[PDB]
């Protein structure tokens, strides 16, 4: 039921990445990858 | 307590971190409509 600011907000961490936003094409790929493994996580989770 | 107070207040008076924010916007905008002229360039170069 979010919006799109709540979504990125929420499984990319923008607040907690250091202070002054990395506009690297590293970082997003370190984000994602992050967000991947929480989701991998979750599903396992919901598998169980 | 005050001393602290007033020392650490006076110096975050010096800086106002928006305009360094819009800074770093207008620096990613200009890196990458420079790899963009890069592109342009190597492109014309390689075609000739």
């Amino acid at each position: 039921n979010g919006t799109v600011e709540e979504i990125v907000e929420a499984y990319l961490q923008v607040q907690a990445s250091a202070d002054g936003f990395d506009p690297s094409e590293q970082a997003a790929y370190e984000a994602f990858e992050a967000a991947r493994v929480r989701a991998s996580q979750e599903l396992a989770a919901s598998a169980e | 307590l005050r001393a602290d107070s007033i020392a650490k207040n006076l110096e975050a008076q010096k800086s106002d971190v928006l305009v360094r924010q819009l800074f770093l916007e207008r620096a990613t905008a200009q890196r990458d409509t420079l790899r963009v002229v890069e592109a342009i360039f190597s492109t014309s170069a390689r075609y000739v």
